[PDB]
């Protein structure tokens, strides 16, 4: 029974994700020859990792917006940190302006 | 180079993590197949790197997808992403502290 369910993934992968038109796609009885032996594994990773050029976009790019918008959260922290560290220096150069007045 | 010489080749380009121990001539009977040679061809010649998404990035986005979060699409993604030109501001705040 395998065989045939690994032909109908093939055969939707390379129509629907990689665009080839319907026509030029092989009968799902010729595409279970491509799983004789090893080829059975080389074809599951095929369409697991194998997207369309528009798709891969999409998913990186997406990946790469949230991941820029967990570092703005994570930078409030830091500005948290580094506005206590502003207010020290802002201290500082008042306590050193008032001792130079006196000197 | 035979046909499945080709694919070898074409197996390596995409990452498959047994591709260096693969032998071309193995693989020859595939393409001897009048009615399916013309499909092989075809991905030996449409699948490249630009194609591969690795298992960590397609988790991340599984993960990105079951959180709920809304998932941008390509013009949306275009329009944020040009917005999200890599503003140097965390440069303007440290220029704060280091001029202070």
């Amino acid at each position: 029974m395998e065989r045939r369910s690994l032909a109908q993934e093939l055969k939707k992968w390379a129509v629907e994700e990689m665009g080839l038109p319907a026509q030029k796609a092989p009968s799902e009885e010729m595409l279970q020859r491509l799983f004789i032996g090893q080829c059975g594994d080389i074809w599951k990773f095929i369409i697991r990792h194998i997207h369309s050029h528009r798709t891969v976009r999409k998913i990186e790019g997406n990946l790469l917006w949230y991941q820029q918008l967990q570092h703005t959260e994570a930078q409030r922290t830091a500005e948290e940190e580094q506005q206590q560290r502003r207010k020290q220096l802002c201290k500082e150069i008042l306590e050193l302006r008032a001792e130079l007045h006196h000197l | 180079m035979s046909g499945g010489d080709r694919f070898v080749q074409t197996l390596q380009k995409l990452n498959y993590p047994k591709g260096a121990q693969l032998d071309g001539e193995d693989f020859d009977w595939l393409f001897e197949a009048v009615d399916l040679k013309p499909f092989l061809d075809w991905f030996c010649s449409a699948a490249s790197e630009q194609n591969v998404v690795p298992d960590e990035k397609l988790q991340a986005f599984n993960t990105l997808k079951e959180s709920g979060k809304p998932v941008l699409d390509e013009k949306a993604l275009d329009e944020v992403l040009k917005t999200f030109s890599i503003s140097k501001v965390p440069a303007i705040e440290e220029v704060a502290i280091e001029k202070l």
